[PDB]
Parts: C-alpha cells; structure tokens; sequence
C-alpha cells in the first residue's frame, strides 16, 4: 500500500514537587526521527538532527517567539497544572483487593488511581520479600490501573497470610487475609 | 459576574483610555516633601514643568519613600488634583519603587488570552525592576488590550473584561477592566494607592478573559 | 479554567 | 520527578487523518474529533469544570498538516518504516465465571497510527458495549492504543481481538478464552 509520511509535535510539560519545578520540552518529530525542540532549561531551540538545523536557526531568531516559549513555563505548563489538578493530581481511586491460591497465593489489586502503590505480603505477621511475583504496574487505558502479586509458599495448615496494600487512596493501609 | 462596559460613561471610557495608553513615567527623582501625611511633592518635575504629587494610601508609605531615589510609573492626572502651589500639579497613585532595585536580566511575563473562550495570541510584557507595581503591570496588559481589542472604545464589541495576575505562590490578583469606581482618574485610581508591589521574580503569569 | 495549547509553527522553506 | 502533561499532535498523509489530545502522565485528558470539531473527554466529569475550545485545535493541525508537507521533501519523501504492534488481551481483573467483567486489548509500540481493530466472540465481530481510546503517545515516540469489550466470563465463550496494521503481514489474532 502507499508510503506514509507522518508529522508530529509534543509539548511536554514535568513537574516536580507539585509545581515548583517547571521543565517545558517542545519536540518535533518526522516519521519517528526527533529533529528539533525547545527545552526551556537550555533556552533556545535546538536541532536533534540535521533535519531540524533549519528550523532551530530560523525559529531563535523570531525574539518574540523564543520569548513566548520561554515564558511558556509559566502561561502554558503552570496554568494547565491548575486547570485539571482537581481531577489529576488529586484524583484518588481505591483498589479492589482480593486473595486467593506447594502453592501459590495470589493478591489481587485492581481499578485504583494513581498508579503509585505498595504491595506487601505477610505470613503470620512476618513480612516476605522472597519467592514473590508480580505482573508489575498495568495501565488500564481507562485512569485506572491494576496489578497482581503473588507469593510462592509452603501452607501449612494453621497459618495466616495478608496482603498489605498501601495507597494515597486510604489513609490507613488495606488489608486481605487468608487462612491456610 | 463583571460589569458591564455599558455601566460607565463617556468620560469614564474617556479617561480610561487616557490613562492607560498614556501612563506617566518618570525614572529615578527624589522629594523630600510630604503633603497632607500621605503624599510625596516632587516640584516641577511632572509633565510640562508641573510639580508632581504621588498619593498614596497611608502616610507610612509616603514616608518610605520620602529623601529616596524612586522610579514613577502610573495613571496620571489633574482634575480634583489638589493644588500645592502657584504651578499646576500632576497627580499620581503609588506606582512607586526605588530606583536602585533593579533585576540582573528583564524579566519577560507571558499573558493568555481569551474572547468568549477562543484563544487568542499571546501577549508579553517586560519589566527590568526587581519589585513592580500592580499598577505599571496592570497599565501594560491594558495598552496591549485597548490597541488588540479596542476594550475602552464605545462602540467596540468587547463588554466584559477580567484580568488576572498569577503569582509563582498560589496567589493571585485581578481586575474588572469595567468595574472603574467613578469616571474621574481621582476616583479611578485609588485603586492603586496601596502602592501594591509584587516581586518579579515571583511572578507567573497573567490570564485574560474578554467577553462580546 | 480552559486549557491552553501551544500553538505549532511554521517550518522554514 | 512527579508529574507530565503532554500535548500531542500529529498529522499523516496520504490518509490526511491528524489527532490533537492530551496526556496526563500516560492517561488521556481529552482529543478533539476533528470531523465533529468537538472535544471529547476520557471521562465525561472532565468536561464539568475545565474546557478547551475545539477550534484551538483545528487551527494547530492546518499548521502541522503544512509541516508535514515541508518535511516530506526536505527529507526526499523518505516514507515511514512500519512497526508492527505488541498485541496483549488483559482483563480488567480477576476473571470468575458469570462474574461480569471488561475485555482489555492493549495495541502497543506501534507506527504510523492507523489500525483496524475487531473484537469476534465465538468467531464473529461484535459491538456490543465495545469502546476505545485515540492513539497515545510513546516517549519513543511509537504509538498505543486501548479497546475493551465487556463481557460475562464462559466456559461456553471464546474472544479475539484482531488487530490489521501495514507493518503486519497477516492480522495479529490474539486469543482469550475461559482457563477451567
Ligand atoms: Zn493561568
């Protein structure tokens, strides 16, 4: 089928510890050959590749334009921030957690938001480390995440293995067991 | 809900425009002379040889500044202007900070802006004084406004205006560019009395909105 | 609140 | 670090499909549909408090779309080399029979962004409560994609999500089916 030629632009704009540090990077990418981009700590356009020299020269020369993308900072990356913190960075979903089966026990954590947490598992009180397994952190595509983590043991009857999951979503940890 | 551009007279529109298309700046005088607790004379050196009277809102920022080398920017004007001799007198609410308080490099201030939601081009304003007046940053936003969207012409479009300054620190400042509190700059501009000086550095940005 | 977007610019010729 | 907002665009020819969305650390914020010229939200609570014209939007894609152009010959119509998608079928959590549940088929590390998607339960396509996400960015910049069917855990029930690409010889069929 015919070729295809493609055209594509980010402004990504991180920050760090809420908004005190600001880092605003403009790329511009052919194909999927990054050419040119802006970084706001270095000030001024700059050429990833050839391809871009042209634009990087013609573009820093335009003052109003290079002040405009320095400021950007401020106007664009700052002002976004606060425009969805509400359902962002303050969003909060709670984890459905769930447990069940030499064996293998697994701990079930699904649909919350963010995406940071802590999965411990504990036999009798005791915290193990060892012999577990995860799928590691799954990005729903939905503002939702899920994550499964499993413990290789030895149930002898009588024991008593919790999961421990610890997430901005609830103050105090949550807590599943099972009873061997 | 802002008021409307309807709600002011001709003469308010007037000495709008007046004012904010043609600030007064003086860089760098002294005056040694209050005035009524809460002023600064700085004789003949306002516009046209006239002796200068900057009001401000306590008599302790009058004396702040009083026997120091100060940069004047602002809204000026005579009419009700309290009279300190036999030349006329100019007169002028804070925008007053001390000369020698300036940045290492100007300082560039983006400002969005939007008409009925539509995004329109940036705007920029530069300021090379380590601490500026809401007022000589207000003033710069509205020029821009009134030569891009005509905000203080009668029959312009625009009817609802609202100004915000963002501080870097979650706060934040505004104005209605149509709630002036009388149609005379003495009534007008003591809005700026306070003398309010922001740090340069600690600011954002300014967000505009304006509405048909 | 709206958001802002960066507006793109024109390549050189 | 904490956290990245992106604004990503970009325009493809000769299929002239662009796109115009934003991320919020790997979760979409909102894209505008280019033919309504409207935006649309991940999540329609988005859309209570914040806002975003449309128009802002078409106005970027008219320049990217004359980028393209530029680039297209400044590069001698070097065409984009394909990369075939990461297909993987997940489930929105722990599967248990006549347990309702969500279908998950994440499409990843792929390019140019264009893909043909079917979901076939038993051998035939459905649409059924099927939705999807817009094309995500990649830091590589490479593209992903999320579909997702609900469905009701059977024993009686096979899936597949079929996923066409150019960088694909045949379809990539990956399969899903109840593990008793
Ligand atoms: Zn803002």
């Amino acid at each position: 089928t015919r070729p295809r030629f493609l055209w594509q632009l980010k402004f990504e704009c991180h920050f760090f510890n809420g908004t005190e540090r600001v880092r605003l990077l403009e790329r511009c990418i052919y194909n999927q050959e990054e050419s040119v981009r802006f970084d706001s700590d270095v000030g001024e356009y700059r050429a990833v590749t050839e391809l871009g020299r042209p634009d990087a020269e013609y573009w820093n020369s335009q003052k109003d334009l290079l002040e405009q993308r320095r400021a950007a900072v401020d106007t664009y990356c700052r002002h976004n921030y606060g425009v969805g913190e509400s359902f962002t960075v303050q969003r909060r979903v709670e984890p459905k957690v769930t447990v069940y089966p030499h064996n293998l026990l697994v701990c079930s954590v699904s649909g919350f938001y963010p995406g940071s947490i802590e999965v411990r598992w504990f036999r009798n009180g005791q915290e193990e480390k060892a012999g577990v397994v995860s799928t590691g952190l799954i990005q729903n595509g939905d503002w939702t995440f899920q994550t499964l983590v499993m413990l290789e043991t030895v149930p002898r009857s009588g024991e008593v293995y919790t999961c421990q999951v610890e997430h901005p979503s609830v103050t105090s940890p949550l807590t599943v067991e099972w009873r061997a | 809900d802002l008021h409307d551009k309807s709600e002011l007279t001709d003469l308010a529109l007037a000495n709008a425009y007046g004012q904010y298309n043609h600030p007064f700046i003086k860089e760098n005088i002294k005056s040694d002379e209050i005035s009524g607790e809460k002023d600064l004379i700085f004789r003949n050196q306002g516009d046209s040889g006239n002796d200068l009277r900057v009001k401000f809102a306590t008599a302790d920022l009058a004396q702040k500044f009083k026997n120091k080398n100060v940069d004047i920017y602002g809204a000026s004007f005579y009419y009700k202007c309290e009279k300190i001799s036999e030349n006329i007198s100019e007169c002028l609410y804070g925008g007053t900070t001390l000369n020698s308080e300036k940045l290492a490099q100007e300082r560039v201030i983006g400002a969005n802006v939007w008409v009925d939601g539509i995004q329109k081009e940036t705007e920029l304003i530069r300021t090379n004084k380590k601490n500026v007046t809401l007022q000589e940053l207000d003033i710069k936003i509205r020029k821009i406004l009134s030569d891009k969207y005509k905000i203080y012409y009668k029959d312009s479009e625009i009817s609802k205006g609202l100004i915000e300054f963002d501080m870097k620190t979650p706060r934040d400042y505004s104005f209605d560019i149509y709630d002036l509190k009388g149609e005379n700059d003495y009534e007008i501009d003591k809005i700026y009395e306070d003398n309010k000086t922001l740090k340069s550095d600690d600011i954002s940005h300014i967000d505009v909105n304006l509405y048909t | 609140p709206k958001y802002v977007k960066q507006n793109t610019l024109k390549l050189a010729t | 670090e904490e956290h990245v907002i992106i604004q990503a665009e970009f325009y493809l020819n000769p299929d002239q499909s662009g796109e115009f969305m934003f991320d919020f650390d790997g979760d979409e914020i909102f894209h505008v549909d280019m033919a309504k010229k409207e935006t649309v939200w991940r999540l329609e609570e988005f859309g209570r408090f914040a806002s975003f014209e449309a128009q802002g939007a078409l106005a970027n894609i008219a320049v990217d779309k004359a980028n393209l152009e530029i680039m297209t010959k400044r590069s001698n119509y070097t065409p984009i080399t394909n990369v075939p998608p990461e297909v993987t079928v997940l489930t929105n959590s722990p599967v248990e029979l006549r347990e309702p549940n969500v279908l998950i088929c994440f499409i990843d590390k792929f390019t140019p962004p264009v893909v043909n998607v079917t979901w076939l339960r038993n051998g035939k396509p459905v649409t059924t409560g099927v939705s999807e996400t817009v094309f995500l960015p990649r830091e590589d910049h490479l593209f992903r994609k999320f579909h997702y069917l609900p469905f009701l855990p059977s024993t009686e029930d096979v899936y597949d999500c079929r996923v066409e690409h150019w960088g694909l010889d045949e379809p990539l069929l990956k399969h899903w089916e109840f593990d008793a």
